[PDB]
Parts: structure tokens; C-alpha cells; sequence
């Protein structure tokens, strides 16, 4: 849902006041993805 | 009119292909999961029906063979002459 | 000439003109106090200089004062829906300044037109100049004006005595897109010497990344500028200079 | 409220010639198809005489020379055979809302 | 036809409040809408107020709201307007106004107006 | 026109981004694999007889133009919506010196062509003059570069219009095929991208015409156009799994929608898929149609009662009744053939059902048969002027039907009356219940009757022997209006079987 | 957090531009519900 998926572009494109909402969108998305990856790795590591 | 009409959803299912190795062949068999063949590759090509769904593209065989590609509900597909 | 031009077109048929192969100083525009509203939606007004853009489009037209708000990504209205529709995912900056003394005379200035009636919604960034008579739907009508059918072009009522919300406001919509094609016009940031094999901060036409630059044997075709990896982060860049 | 600016104000047209005067309201007087506009024939020291009491309706007992046209804010009057004595001050009025404002005045001469 | 009668001219001193009414002939006064307007030469006609003769509410324009009292008399088919704090700028030539509608509930047209009376404060 | 298979062709570079050993799958306008491509043949010599046929082939969101001719017979193309002066037109011209891409509002000739001449000293076919457009107005863009069309060789070009940009991808590869596109894979690099900013609907190939053809002779002695062989395909929005090699060239690709195997390749993102079962997609049965069901119209407007009734008011005392707060079905009104006259001046009666109007009025009155035509929008007539008037701008239906059976009899219908004389013509939609004698005349008689003074109302005479002219023809005028208020009377909500 | 739990009404009673915000709220909620369900399914399937 962010304007771009590369942090450097939005950080060079948007000033922090309204940049922070897009960075927060990316942070929430990437944190959800990383939490999912870590949970999958934990279950797979329990299997291993 | 004072009548009662049961609403069941339109039939849906997962189109699952059954293909051998790409090097081995290019022919595929398509499984329509839990879908009746009535509302259903183009239709009419060796259509076979099982509990898993309407299997299109592979002809049914009465003989029993070892499972190679598991269709589901006891049906298995293989690439044989 | 984009902003201080003598003549600007009406909203229904606005001027879309190319901007390319230049150096763009957006800062002199931003610091100027003439522009009342400088809302940048996909970019930041201060940080426009750092970026480098493949193509720049300047859409200029004259609207009424209260309609400035509805020229924005995702807002409905008369002008927005039947005259000029910006995309929902619009990357650009809208520049508006009052023009009551410029394009509004003592008498009624009526040269600017807006399409009051149209069959359906307007698509993003498309210009419709059709003048066919609009039928409400009750009865069919010919080309001649009728009781139920009206001429679609309607004239803005501009008077010097009108207050805010009823005065002409020139709007220049600078729409920027980054299509990964070679950039043509962008900021006045001065070029510096190229550094290899050393960890440096590199800004190659607005990538703005940090890394160590090494010469590569990979061959790039002339049309294509830079490469990518699985993460869609830049893995190789062709120098602009 | 609604303000009417009559254009081109005072007008001079030859006898039996096309004459067009238009007054455009600040915001549209037509609500849904039907329009609420009145055009008046006011002689000096005489009561105003109706010409067109709607968008295109013409009052009975009055010559058909006056014609109705226009939509939304812009309404145009056409007089193809302009006659001598009927020239006088012309007012246009919007009946949509409560301000009930009239026109400025339109002098006509041969 | 329809005839509305007005005084030819009225000369009064400043600060005087008086009733002005139009006698209605050729039509039923109650059913048709009653409005008022004043004329000043060289200046645009501007509307006064509204009353429906038989069980109707009253509204006036904002600049002259409650400045002049307005009433309707069912008898004699006359609508009486009363001034309040009359001044030179308030003085104008007043016209009797009748309004008509195709379906009612709206002011479709104005059918007949009176000759008018000149309130000259000279 | 004979069709031939595309045979995995039309694959170009989607974006100007380098990728190495990347199996990147993207959705874009592409020529579908194994598509049956029409081998149009423009001019076919009979004997050398000229047969000019350059059809206006539709653009169809992309053209995979190709030609195997090594003689460079093709020179440019034509792109446009209507190919007239009003619409902006796209021109491509490929002369020996350079390629000219020129876009203006162009008034095309019947045959757009490039005229070349043979000069004996130079021994070459130089461009004599260009005859494609009569006029060049509102010119927008022009482009000059090295001619790609010139220099066995197979020349491929994809023409696309995306967001006001003209995409042209060119690839040249020598082949020995006679009339079939090669069964090989060749990517198409982006030759040039052009911000034309116009819409293209039909595509026409442009052919160079020699001096022999330019002469009005039916036979071209020095030139033959029988070699005019070109292929035209149409691109479709199909997802493609492009494969980039080490150099970034697309060595191979698969079209997802072609067959389930290619759908499997797109799903797994691998060209070689191991034996097994893969849930490529989901089968969803679309709705065949839409059914809307709503209960019977409880507040049915009594149009049946008012239209079909025994006793009605007279024309002078015409009754106005408010039809509101109920839903009204005009379908039965329109379908009924009982009424001789069913005219709706304001709105088309056919679509009267769908519209919703805030307020509806019905007028009941009685007029003679000969004067039924008098009740009309802006009609000048005795009855129309005197008792019942209808405005110029009218939005409603005037309904009339024969009433001989309803009320006509041997006894005269003296109860009904019409206003023979009145002081002035009545305003539209105004009631006239007047017992005034209306003496008028030179001197008012001040009595019930006079030599020049007559009572306004005169008795109807209705008889079966009166005939068509004088039989009742009882007329109902329906009225519609909108008062800038929510509509409370409207047609019934549609119900389907 | 969306004004309605059926997306047809919000797609009908709102014009898109502010409607995709509620659609994003609902898409995030339902995606979180699936992630929770799939994670519980994975743990339960590990137990099974
Ligand atoms: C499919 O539909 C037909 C309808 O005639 C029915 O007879 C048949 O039992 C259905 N198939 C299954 C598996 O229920
Ligand atoms: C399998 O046996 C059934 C028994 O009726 C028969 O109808 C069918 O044709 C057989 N199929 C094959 C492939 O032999
Ligand atoms: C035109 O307007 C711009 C923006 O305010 C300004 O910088 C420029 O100086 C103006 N032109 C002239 C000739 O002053
Ligand atoms: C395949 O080509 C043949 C002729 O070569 C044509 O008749 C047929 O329509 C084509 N099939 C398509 C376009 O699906
Ligand atoms: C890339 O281009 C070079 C150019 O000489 C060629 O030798 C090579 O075969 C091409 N392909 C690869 C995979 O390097
Ligand atoms: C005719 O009269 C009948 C009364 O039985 C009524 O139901 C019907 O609606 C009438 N027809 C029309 C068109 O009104």
C-alpha cells in the first residue's frame, strides 16, 4: 500500500512528516512478512 | 409467492493440472475439484467423473495401477501408452 | 512560459505539454510566494531537486476557486468527474495561484469552459473535447437544443467582485513518473567525480543508494539503463555522464 | 443568493433584425429540467409586460415575435422582427430561490 | 380582463408609514399568490415579500426583512403593506404583484401586475 | 487471406531494465503463442495487372507486423482512428536517407503512397514526391533516425499504444522460409518509444509505388507488386513468463493462458515442471443473468380507477387530483389499446415506467370529439384557449378514448358544458369554475342573457347519431413535474421471471 | 474497524477514493485472520 517498495526512493521523495506514514505502511508490511517468515522458520525448525 | 427457495452457492473448485515431466511430454490432464461436469481444455475431451471432481483430459482405465500423480478420492493418474 | 504564460486553456480541453532534456529547478518555484497552494502528493516540495525523473508533464488550466480542492488524487466533484480527473495513485504536485487580476476583467470573462453534463465518469488523464448534446434520458433529441437536452459546455462566471471560491485559480499539475527509462529533465544537483572500489553514497539519477561501485563485465543494451535483482533493488547502474 | 448580470446591457438593433440579449445567473436557476425565468416589458411609467414566463413558455395575447432559448444559467432572447414601439427596458428574473432577484435593465433602440 | 387599480401618485412627508393595496378584479384574489415589488428609476427592480391570501405564510428578502409590515385583506381583494421608519432611500414606486403556478407549491409564473403607485417623498 | 500459426513469436522487452538469469513473469499486451496469424497479401499481379488492396486492418491493441521480403517493398505504415483531417493521424515513412515519423491532423488521399522515380544516370529509385495526405494541420510530433525498415531477411515490428506512447520493437533475422513465419524464438528490442498521445483503431500498411505504377497505365512495366507479402497478428493481454539469459536477451517465454501446461509453468515459475499435480487456478462459474424480485406494489396509484370510471367532471370544472406517495405502473397504461389517443409530449411513453417524478397530476374533463386535437401543448383553439389550456413546455400525457358506451345515449348530456365565451384566454393548468354571466358587448346587459351578452357555458349535445365528430371522446391529461425534491411517486421496481 | 463487514455495501454506498481505505482495513483484518488460522493450523498439524 505504500507509494514505492524501496525505502531509499520514498526517503528521497517524501519529507518525514508525510514520509513517515508510507514508511510505516512498509514497516507494518515487512514486519508482518518477517513475522510470518520467522513463525514458519520456527515451526519448520521444530520439524527439523 | 409463498414458497421457500434454498440458496446454495455457485459451484467452485480448484483447477489442478496433472502433467508428467516437461521433458517427457506436453500433454496435461485437468482436474476440476468437486465440480459437476455439467457446468464445466475444451469440454468433452475424455471427460471422467470421480468424487474428487470432474477429471478432463485423461481417459479412465478400469485396470488398477500404482499411484504416480494422486488426483484425490482414490484416483491416480499416470503417463502410459 | 509554463507558469507565467499569457494564455491558458480551459479545463475541458487543457494543455498537456512535454518537459524533457533539461535541468529543472523546482526550488525557485516552491520558495515563490505567488503560488497559494503547493500540495505535492507523491513527492515533497523541498526534495524535488534530489530526484531525477524520466518524464515531466505540465497540465495547466483555469478553474474556479472552490474547485481547487477537488483536483487531487481521489476526489469527486463537477470539475473532477466531468472536466479533469487525476488518478488515484497520482505522483506529482498541484500548483495553484490566484489569477483574478490576470484572466478576469471588469466585465464577465467567459472564455473558460467546463463540461457541465457528460454521460459517465472521466478516465484519468484523458482529454474529451466532444460537444455532442447531452440527453438526460426521458426523450431522444436531435442535435438542435431541446427542453431535455442541453449544450455540454458551460461558461465560468468570473467577476472581479467575486470572493474566494468564485475567482479563477490557475492550476498547473506537474505529473511525474519514473518508468525506469533514462531520465531527461531533473534537479540542478551538481555532478561529482565518479568513485570506484570504495564505499560511497551514490545518487545515479535519483536512486540515492549507498554501496561500493565495481566495474562490471555485464553488457547492457543501449535502450535499457539499469539492472535489477530478485529484491527489485538496483544491482547495476549505467552512468549518466 | 442569485445575482443576474444582463449582457450586453443596453443594446441597439435595427428594425426587423436579430436581437440577442442574455443574462447569466451566478448559480443555475433550473432545478430539474424546468427553468424559472421571467422576462418583462417595462415601458417608462407603465407596468411591466410579460414576454416569457418560463424557459420557453410564451404568454397568450402577446406576439410570437419574442422567442425563448437558453439552459441553466445562460438564457438568450431572440427577436427576429424587432418592431418600433416594443423597445423598452428588459428585466430577467429567477424564481428558483427566495431572493427573487431581477435583472439590471436592458435598453433597446432602433 | 383583469384590472388592478393604483393611486396615480402619493406625496408624503418623510417618516410616515401608510398602507398601500391593490384592488383585484377579473380573478379570485385568494387562490392566486400575492407578492410585492418596488421600482426606482435608474435602478433595478427588487422584490419585497410574499403572502398567500388564504391560509399562507409570509417571507421577506433579507435586506428588507421586517422593515415593512405586510398583510392581506380577504375582503375587497386588497393586500395591505405597512411601512416602518420610512426614509428617502426607502421611498420607491410600488407594484402590485400576482403569481401563478401550473401545479402550485412553486412560483411558475407571474401572470398580472398592477399599474403601481409612486411613493414620492418630494 | 490465408492464416498461419504465430509459432511463439511477438515476444519483446517489456521494460528497459536489465536482468540476468531472471525468470521474471509479467502481464503485458503480447501476441498469444500459436495464434493463427492472417497472411494478408495486398497487391497480387494477375500479366502484371495491378490489384490495389490495402485494407484498414483493426489495431486490436497491437499488431505483429512482419515480412520476409528482401526487396524492401514495404515502406512505412499508416495508423489512425478515422484517417480524416479532423482526427490526428500517424505516419511512418521509410526513405533511403532516413525514417520519417510525422504526426498531424492529416486529410488522407484515397490511396496513401510514396512515389519513387528511376533516374537513368543514377540508376536508382529515388523518392520523386510523397502522396499520402492532402493537408497537414495541427502538427504535433516528428522523428528522424536511421531507417530500420531497410537493412531472406525477416523484419518484425510490434506496434502498441500505451498511455499515449507508441511502442515499436524491431528485430531483423534472415530466414529461408517461403511464406510461413519461422518456428523459432527471437526477442524484439525496443526500437523507439514515441509520445504520440493519440488513439489508433485501424492499421494500414504503406507500400512504395514505382514510376511505372505512378503512370495511369493499368500495367506497371518497370515494377511488380506481387511480392507484397506481409503478416498481421493481434496482441492480447496475456501474462507471460519471460526468461532473460546472461546478456539480458529473452531466449524463451511461455504464454500462461495457452494451455494448462503453460499455466503450470507460470505458477511454478519454471519452464521444466516435474510430474505431479499443481493447483494452477480456481474454477468459478459466472452468473448467467440477474434476477430481481420484489413484492406486489402495495401503494398502487389508482390510475385504473381514475382512467376507467363512470362519472367525471366537465371541462370547465375539470378535476385535478394529486397522485403522490404511491408507486404507479404506467406499463398497463401504455399497453392498453382501449384509448384512441395515447400521446406523451414531454417524455417518451415507452420509458415512462423507469423515471421517478416527485409529483403527478391527473386532470378529468370532457370535450367534443372534433376538438380533442385542441388540447395540445401550445395549441390555439376555442376550447384550448377558453377553459383548458396546456403550456408550451409540457411534461405529461394527454389520453383520450371513445366514450359512446360509457355515457352517450339518446338523452342529451346537458349537464356537461363548455365555455363558449370568456373575457380572456385561460392560463395553462388553471381552473375555471365561473358562474359570471360575462355580459361584455358594447354595453353590459346586466342580465342572464342579452343580444350581445351571452352566458359563457353552453350545453353539450351527445347522441349516438352524432357520429365521430360529436361523440364524447372523454380526454384525460396526465401531468408530471419535478420540484427539486425526492421523488415519492415512481414506476414499480422491475421484477424478472 | 471498517464501517461494514460486507464489502459490497461499502463498495456501493461509498465512491472509491475514500472506499479503498475501508477496503484496506478489511483486507488487513481478513488477511490477519487467515494468517492466524494458518498458523494455528500449522501448529495443530505439527501436533497431529
Ligand atoms: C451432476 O448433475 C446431474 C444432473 O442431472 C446429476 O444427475 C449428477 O448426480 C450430478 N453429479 C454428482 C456427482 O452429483
Ligand atoms: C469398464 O467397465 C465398465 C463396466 O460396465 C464398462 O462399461 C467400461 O466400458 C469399461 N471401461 C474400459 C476402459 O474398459
Ligand atoms: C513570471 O512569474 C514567475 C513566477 O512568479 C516569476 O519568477 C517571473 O519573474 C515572472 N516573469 C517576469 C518577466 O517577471
Ligand atoms: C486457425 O487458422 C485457420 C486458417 O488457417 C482459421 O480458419 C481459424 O479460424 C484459426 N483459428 C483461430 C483463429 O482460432
Ligand atoms: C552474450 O553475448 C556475447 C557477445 O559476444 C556472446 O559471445 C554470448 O554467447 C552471449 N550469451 C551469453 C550467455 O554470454
Ligand atoms: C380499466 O378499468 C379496470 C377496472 O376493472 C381497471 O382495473 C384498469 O386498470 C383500467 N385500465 C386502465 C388502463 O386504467
Amino acid at each position: 500500500g505504500a507509494i514505492s517498495s524501496v525505502l531509499n526512493d520514498i526517503l528521497s521523495r517524501l519529507d518525514p512528516p508525510e514520509a513517515e506514514v508510507q514508511i510505516d505502511r512498509l514497516i507494518t508490511g515487512r514486519l508482518q512478512s518477517l513475522q510470518t517468515y520467522v513463525t514458519q522458520q520456527l515451526i519448520r525448525a521444530a520439524e527439523i | 409467492t409463498l414458497e421457500i427457495l434454498d440458496i446454495t452457492p455457485c459451484s467452485f473448485g480448484g483447477v489442478s493440472v496433472i502433467t508428467p515431466g516437461t521433458n517427457t511430454s506436453n500433454q496435461v490432464a485437468v482436474l476440476y475439484q468437486d465440480v459437476n461436469c455439467t457446468e464445466v481444455y475444451s469440454t468433452g475431451s475424455n471427460v471422467f467423473q470421480t468424487r474428487a471432481g470432474c477429471l478432463i483430459g485423461a481417459e479412465h482405465v478400469n485396470n488398477s495401477y500404482e499411484c504416480d500423480i494422486p488426483i484425490g478420492a482414490g484416483i491416480c493418474a499416470s503417463y502410459q501408452t | 512560459e509554463v507558469f507565467n504564460a499569457t494564455r491558458f486553456a480551459s479545463v475541458y480541453a487543457w494543455n498537456r505539454k512535454r518537459i524533457s532534456n533539461c535541468v529543472a529547478d523546482y526550488s525557485v518555484l516552491y520558495n515563490s510566494a505567488s503560488f497559494s497552494t503547493f500540495k505535492c502528493y507523491g513527492v515533497s516540495p523541498t526534495k524535488l531537486n534530489d530526484l531525477c525523473f524520466t518524464n515531466v508533464y505540465a497540465d495547466s488550466f483555469v478553474i474556479r476557486g472552490d474547485e481547487v480542492r477537488q483536483i487531487a488524487p481521489g476526489q469527486t466533484g463537477k470539475i473532477a468527474d466531468y472536466n479533469y480527473k487525476l488518478p488515484d495513485d497520482f505522483t506529482g504536485c498541484v500548483i495553484a495561484w490566484n489569477s483574478n487580476n490576470l484572466d478576469s476583467k471588469v466585465g464577465g470573462n467567459y472564455n473558460y469552459l467546463y463540461r457541465l453534463f457528460r454521460k459517465s465518469n472521466l478516465k484519468p488523464f484523458e482529454r474529451d473535447i466532444s460537444t455532442e448534446i447531452y440527453q438526460a434520458g426521458s426523450t431522444p433529441c436531435n442535435g438542435v437544443e431541446g427542453f431535455n437536452c442541453y449544450f455540454p459546455l458551460q461558461s465560468y462566471g468570473f467577476q472581479p467582485t467575486n470572493g474566494v471560491g468564485y475567482q479563477p485559480y490557475r492550476v498547473v499539475v506537474l505529473s511525474f513518473e519514473l518508468l525506469h527509462a533514462p531520465a531527461t529533465v531533473c534537479g540542478p544537483k551538481k555532478s561529482t567525480n565518479l568513485v570506484k572500489n570504495k564505499c560511497v553514497n551514490f545518487n545515479f539519477n535519483g536512486l540515492t543508494g549507498t554501496g561500493v561501485l565495481t566495474e562490471s563485465n555485464k553488457k547492457f543494451l543501449p535502450f535499457q539503463q539499469f539492472g535489477r535483482d530478485i529484491a527489485d533493488t538496483t544491482d547495476a547502474v549505467r552512468d549518466p555522464q | 443568493d442569485i445575482v443576474l448580470t444582463q449582457s450586453p446591457a443596453s443594446l441597439a438593433v435595427s428594425l426587423g433584425q436579430r436581437a440577442t440579449i442574455s443574462c447569466r445567473a451566478s448559480e443555475s436557476v433550473n432545478i430539474y429540467g424546468n427553468s424559472f425565468m421571467h422576462w418583462y416589458q417595462q415601458k417608462p411609467g407603465q407596468p411591466p409586460k410579460l414576454l416569457i414566463f418560463r424557459a420557453s413558455n410564451l404568454e397568450s395575447g402577446i406576439p410570437v415575435r419574442f422567442s425563448g432559448s437558453g439552459s441553466r444559467t445562460d438564457f438568450t432572447l431572440t427577436i427576429n422582427p424587432v418592431e418600433a414601439d416594443d423597445v423598452a427596458t428588459y428585466y430577467c428574473h429567477q424564481s428558483n430561490e427566495d431572493p427573487f432577484t431581477f435583472g439590471s435593465g436592458t435598453k433597446l433602440e432602433i | 380582463q383583469v384590472q388592478l387599480q393604483q393611486p396615480g401618485a402619493e406625496l408624503v412627508k418623510p417618516g410616515t408609514s401608510m398602507k398601500l393595496s391593490c384592488k383585484a378584479s377579473g380573478y379570485t384574489f385568494t387562490s392566486y399568490w400575492m407578492h410585492w415589488v418596488k421600482q426606482r428609476p435608474g435602478q433595478g427592480l427588487e422584490w419585497i415579500g410574499m403572502i398567500h391570501p388564504n391560509s399562507g405564510s409570509t417571507k421577506y428578502n433579507e435586506n428588507f426583512k421586517s422593515k415593512a409590515t405586510l398583510t392581506v385583506d380577504k375582503s375587497s381583494s386588497t393586500a395591505y403593506m405597512q411601512f416602518s421608519s420610512l426614509t428617502s432611500e426607502d421611498s420607491a414606486v410600488y407594484y402590485c404583484v400576482r403569481s401563478g403556478s401550473y401545479y402550485g407549491t412553486t412560483y411558475d409564473y407571474f401572470d398580472y401586475w398592477g399599474q403601481g403607485t409612486t411613493l414620492t417623498v418630494s | 487471406p490465408a492464416y498461419t500459426n504465430s509459432f511463439t513469436r511477438g515476444v519483446y522487452y517489456p521494460d528497459k531494465v536489465f536482468r540476468s538469469s531472471v525468470l521474471h513473469s509479467t502481464q503485458d499486451l503480447f501476441l498469444p503463442f500459436f495464434s493463427n496469424v492472417t497472411w494478408f497479401h495486398a497487391i497480387h499481379v494477375s500479366n502484371g495487372t495491378k490489384r490495389f488492396d490495402n485494407p484498414v486492418l483493426p489495431f486490436n491493441d497491437g499488431v505483429y507486423f512482419a515480412s520476409t521480403e528482401k526487396s524492401n517493398i514495404i515502406r512505412g505504415w499508416i495508423f489512425g482512428t478515422t484517417l480524416d483531417s479532423k482526427t490526428q493521424s500517424l505516419l511512418i515513412v521509410n526513405n533511403a536517407t532516413n525514417v520519417v515519423i510525422k504526426v498531424c491532423e492529416f486529410q488522407f488521399c484515397n490511396d496513401p503512397f510514396l512515389g519513387v522515380y528511376y533516374h537513368k544516370n543514377n540508376k536508382s529509385w529515388m523518392e520523386s514526391e510523397f502522396r499520402v495526405y492532402s493537408s497537414a494541420n495541427n502538427c504535433t510530433f516528428e522523428y528522424v533516425s536511421q531507417p530500420f525498415l531497410m537493412d531472406k531477411n525477416l523484419r518484425e515490428f510490434v506496434f502498441k499504444n500505451i498511455d499515449g506512447y507508441f511502442k515499436i520493437y524491431s528485430k531483423h533475422t534472415p530466414i529461408n522460409l517461403v511464406r510461413d513465419l519461422p518456428q523459432g524464438f527471437s526477442a524484439l528490442e525496443p526500437l523507439v518509444d514515441l509520445p504520440i498521445g493519440i488513439n489508433i483503431t485501424r492499421f494500414q500498411t504503406l507500400l512504395a509505388l514505382h514510376r511505372s505504377y505512378l503512370t495511369p497505365g493499368d500495367s506497371s512495366s518497370g515494377w511488380t507488386a506481387g511480392a507484397a507479402a506481409y503478416y498481421v497478428g493481434y496482441l492480447q493481454p496475456r501474462t507471460f513468463l519471460l526468461k532473460y539469459n546472461e546478456n539480458g536477451t529473452i531466449t524463451d517465454a511461455v504464454d500462461c493462458a495457452l494451455d494448462p501446461l503453460s499455466e503450470t509453468k507460470c505458477t511454478l515459475k519454471s519452464f521444466t515442471v516435474e510430474k505431479g499435480i499443481y493447483q494452477t487456478s480456481n474454477f468459478r462459474v459466472q452468473p448467467t443473468e440477474s434476477i430481481v424480485r420484489f413484492p406486489n406494489i402495495t401503494n398502487l396509484c389508482p390510475f385504473g380507477e381514475v382512467f376507467n370510471a363512470t362519472r367525471f367532471a366537465s371541462v370547465y370544472a375539470w378535476n385535478r387530483k394529486r397522485i403522490s406517495n404511491c408507486v404507479a405502473d404506467y406499463s398497463v397504461l401504455y399497453n392498453s389499446a382501449s384509448f384512441s389517443t395515447f400521446k406523451c409530449y414531454g417524455v417518451s411513453p415507452t420509458k415512462l415506467n423507469d423515471l421517478c417524478f416527485t409529483n403527478v397530476y391527473a386532470d378529468s374533463f370532457v370535450i367534443r370529439g372534433d376538438e380533442v386535437r385542441q388540447i395540445a401543448p401550445g395549441q390555439t383553439g376555442k376550447i384550448a384557449d377558453y377553459n383548458y389550456k396546456l403550456p408550451d413546455d409540457f411534461t405529461g400525457c394527454v389520453i383520450a378514448w371513445n366514450s359512446n358506451n360509457l355515457d352517450s345515449k339518446v338523452g342529451g348530456n346537458y349537464n356537461y358544458l363548455y365555455r363558449l365565451f370568456r373575457k380572456s384566454n385561460l392560463k395553462p393548468f388553471e381552473r375555471d369554475i365561473s358562474t359570471e354571466i360575462y355580459q361584455a358587448g358594447s354595453t353590459p346587459c346586466n342580465g342572464v342573457e342579452g343580444f350581445n351578452c351571452y352566458f359563457p357555458l353552453q350545453s353539450y349535445g351527445f347522441q349516438p347519431t352524432n357520429g365521430v365528430g360529436y361523440q364524447p371522446y372523454r380526454v384525460v391529461v396526465l401531468s408530471f413535474e419535478l420540484l427539486h425534491a425526492p421523488a415519492t411517486v415512481c414506476g414499480p421496481k422491475k421484477s424478472t421471471n
